[PDB]
């Protein structure tokens, strides 16, 4: 299970499939560190992002990030994958992988 | 505030996608300007039941 279960050696909390996912969608532009002023200096050549900031439309951060997301579903490999299918009713109980 | 953008000499106005003034020249100094809002965006409360 060396391709799905996280990696430790990676600085982030994730696994080589996840890795290979998030680098295959262009995602839009965000971050919202600091915004006032950028456009005045260097981005003097004007990007669409602050462009749009300037006449009120504006988006909003999701509640919950990607660390936790990547946390549940390492949730739920590890309780499939030790437990069989009893953890979704009540408490875990452990069984060895060829009898499941 | 000042920037460095190339004019011609007959020019008088730049305009963003926008369409609306964005650059100026002084019409007594011949020098080029840039123009930008000063205001931003509103806020949030929070609070318990009163
Ligand atoms: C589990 O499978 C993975 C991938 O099939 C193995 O990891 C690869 O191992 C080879 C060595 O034969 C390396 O050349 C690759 O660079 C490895 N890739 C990755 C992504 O780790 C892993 O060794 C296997 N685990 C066991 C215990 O055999
Ligand atoms: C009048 O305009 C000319 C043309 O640019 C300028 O050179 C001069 O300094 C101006 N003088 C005054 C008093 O505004």
């Amino acid at each position: 299970f060396s391709q799905i279960l996280p990696d430790p050696s990676k600085p982030s909390k994730r696994s080589p499939i996840e890795d290979l996912l998030f680098n295959k969608v262009t995602l839009a532009d965000a971050g919202f560190i600091k915004q006032y002023g950028d456009c005045l200096g260097d981005i003097a050549a004007r990007d669409l992002i602050c462009a749009q900031k300037f006449k009120g439309l504006t988006v909003l951060p999701p509640l919950l990030t990607d660390e936790m997301i990547a946390q549940y579903t390492s949730a739920l490999l590890a309780g499939t994958i030790t437990s069989g299918w009893t953890f979704g009713a009540g408490p875990a109980l452990q069984i060895p992988f060829p009898m499941q | 505030t000042e920037s460095n953008k190339k004019f011609l000499p007959f020019q008088q106005f730049g305009r963003d996608i926008a369409d609306t003034t964005d650059a100026v020249r002084d019409p007594q100094t011949l020098e080029i300007l840039d123009i930008t809002p000063c205001s931003f965006g509103g806020v949030s409360v929070i609070t318990p039941g009163t």
